[PDB]
């Protein structure tokens, strides 16, 4: 409303509205992310086991 | 646009009806006009110091009222006035509108809207020469005034209603304290307890339009115009807006002080007022004093400067700060003014160009940088709680007194040597960044227990950064502890002394 | 689009400014310069007989 010659904001609004919906998350990583994470569950029980057994050893 | 045409249309209408409804005979003629001056013959019961109009359409004030003739400054250029002009009284002393429709806007000396945003919205009209606030009327300081400067919050503080003086040289960095306290008001200037607003009121005086340009373009960046009123005065001005223009803005924050609110005054380069009251006191043939400056500038200043003052609780208990700016020639502070303002204000902030060039930012000479209030209008936290905020003055002022003089002698004196080179480059800050309380006292009170560890001098800006950071991630509570309580609690000393020696073994 | 709108408050005055130099040109060149001195006569009469 400051502005008495607007002529563009209805469209500048509508343009924000019809974008409203930018853009959805990529939540993409469901099969690598735990890859390196199965990886960490080999390799930390593979050491886990190790010290366990070295230290009353 | 019609509507200012019929808006301009009832204008005129007024404007006959006012002018036709006056039929004086005592209405005077301009007997000579001088540069910037006029006797005029006439006005025989004109008070003093009183507004007139030319016939033309300037104003003038009555200086002068000797005999026969009346001395008039003219507020504005004599480019349109001769002699034989019929000159009209106003009918009241010289005066300024006051009200809350002033922020956000900038307007000149009288006080007429200069920016070009619409006409000003004052709730009233006060005097430009008002009376100081008397002996009983008033109380002393003890809320702290928050710059956002470390040098200038924990070593010399500032409170509602003192009187600090940004005493200094050319281009050392005047005016930048008094923006930055500007920006650094913003944290409370946006919430709702008044009791902690600050808004701020800015005198121009000599200024070229320029730099007032760029400088209220920073405000509006910071977002701190909302709250800010500019009063400009150009050197183009005439001699007589200058000199009157921060009486006005006295007025402004008296509005505010007397309604219960908080302000804040910078009265930036305070000597171009001396010179333009020079210029009008030597063009009305005053006999002049001291290396030709008007006799009663004491007067003058003191007039000014002691208006800002803080209320006690039956009146309102309201407040007014003076941030005076004085430039000096060469350092002198020997200088008439500067001793005059030296001896008027209630401290000092001494800026020198030497310690500019050393790389101290701020250049806060600290030996003669002093505040006639020191427990009094400062935040607790930076205080007595954090210990030695009660005694740094001491140690800065003994680290320089061993500098080369105080050789080093045995591992106390090379640890005190390494405490304040270390706290010395602390202390530097950067323009445009105001810091909070509840930051400054980590900082400092990593300064007592373990500072001489600090990761090597050229590195211990970001290890400030980065302890702020510590602070403000994972220790939040901490932060928040000390800024809504304001002090230091014995478990919360303890909470701190474990958060700094944390991040030192870091 | 909104300074262009204050920019088109401003020259809009700016016009407006040269047209009281086209009104100013047309107030000098009639003869109500003769029927003013009336004006001024009524009016001042107006004046003192408030008093
Ligand atoms: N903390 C700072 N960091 C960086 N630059 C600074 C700092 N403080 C001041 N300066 C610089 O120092 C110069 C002078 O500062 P400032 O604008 O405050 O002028 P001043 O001392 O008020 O002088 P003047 O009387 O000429 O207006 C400017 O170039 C400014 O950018
Ligand atoms: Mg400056």
């Amino acid at each position: 409303s400051v502005l008495k010659n607007t002529s563009v904001i209805d469209k500048i609004e509508s343009y924000v509205k019809q974008y409203k919906p930018v853009k959805i998350d990529a939540s993409k990583q469901l099969q690598v992310i735990e890859s390196f994470e199965k990886h960490a569950m080999t390799n930390a029980k593979e050491t886990e086991s190790l010290v366990s057994k070295e230290l009353k050893d | 646009k019609a509507q200012p045409t019929e808006v301009s249309s009832i204008l005129e209408e007024r404007i006959k009806g006012v002018s036709d409804e006056a039929n004086l005979n005592e209405t005077g003629r301009v007997l000579a006009v001088g540069d910037g001056i006029a006797r005029v013959f006439g006005l025989n019961n004109i008070q003093a110091e009183e507004l007139v109009e030319f016939s033309s359409g300037v104003k003038g004030m009555a200086l002068n009222l000797e005999p026969g003739q009346v001395g008039i400054v003219l507020f504005g250029s004599d480019r349109l006035v001769k002699e034989g002009e019929l000159v009209k009284r106003t009918g009241n002393i010289v005066d300024v509108p006051v009200g809350p429709g002033l922020l956000g806007r900038v307007v000149d000396a009288l006080g007429n809207p200069i920016d070009g945003k619409g006409p000003i919205d004052a709730a009233g009209r006060s005097r430009a020469q008002v009376k100081a606030p008397g002996i009983l009327p008033r109380r002393s300081v003890h809320e702290p005034v928050q710059t956002g400067l470390k040098a200038v919050d924990a070593l010399v503080p500032i409170g509602r209603g003192q009187r600090e003086l940004i005493i200094g040289d050319r281009q050392t960095g005047k005016t930048a304290v008094a923006l930055d306290t500007i920006l650094n008001q913003k944290r409370w200037n946006n919430g709702s307890d008044e009791s902690k607003k600050l808004y701020c009121v800015y005198v121009a005086v000599g200024q070229k339009r320029s730099t007032v340009a760029q400088l209220v373009q920073t405000l509006e960046q910071h977002d701190a115009m909302k709250y800010s009123i500019i009063v400009a005065a150009t050197a183009s001005e005439a001699a007589p807006l200058q000199y009157l223009a921060p009486f006005t803005a006295a007025s402004i924050g008296e509005w505010f002080r007397d309604n219960g609110k908080h302000a804040l005054i910078v009265y930036d380069d305070l000597s171009k007022q001396a010179v333009a009251y020079r210029q009008l006191s030597l063009l009305l043939r005053r006999p002049p004093g001291r290396e030709a400056y008007p006799g009663d500038v004491f007067y003058l200043h003191s007039r000014l400067l002691e208006r800002a003052a803080k209320l006690s609780e039956k009146e309102g208990s309201g407040s007014l700060t003076a941030l005076p700016v004085i430039e000096t020639q060469g350092g002198d502070v020997s200088a008439y003014i500067p001793t005059n303002v030296i001896s008027i204000t209630d401290g000092q902030i001494f800026l020198e160009a030497e310690l500019f060039y050393k790389g101290i930012r701020p250049a806060i000479n600290v030996g003669l940088s002093v505040s006639r209030v020191g427990s009094a209008a400062q935040v607790k936290a930076l205080k007595q709680v954090a210990g030695s905020l009660k005694l740094f003055l001491a140690q800065y002022r003994e680290v320089a007194a061993f500098a080369q003089f105080g050789s080093d002698l045995d591992a106390s004196t090379k640890q005190t040597l390494v405490r304040g080179e270390r706290l010395t480059q602390l202390l530097k800050q950067n323009q445009y960044s105001p810091l909070a309380t509840e930051e400054q006292v980590p900082l400092i009170y990593a300064g007592v227990n373990g500072h001489l560890d600090g990761i090597e001098l050229s590195r211990i800006g970001e290890f400030e950064s980065s302890f702020l950071s510590y602070l403000k991630s994972n220790h939040n509570e901490l932060l928040t502890e000390i800024r809504e309580k304001g002090e230091l609690s014995k478990e919360l000393l303890a909470s701190l002394k474990s958060a700094t020696e944390s991040f030192v073994a870091t | 689009w909104v300074r262009y709108e204050a920019s088109l408050r401003q020259l809009e005055q700016r016009q407006l400014a040269k047209s009281v130099i086209s009104r100013v040109q047309s107030e000098l060149g009639n003869p109500k310069f003769q029927e003013k001195v009336l004006q001024q006569s009524i009016s001042e009469i107006e004046q003192l007989l408030s008093k």
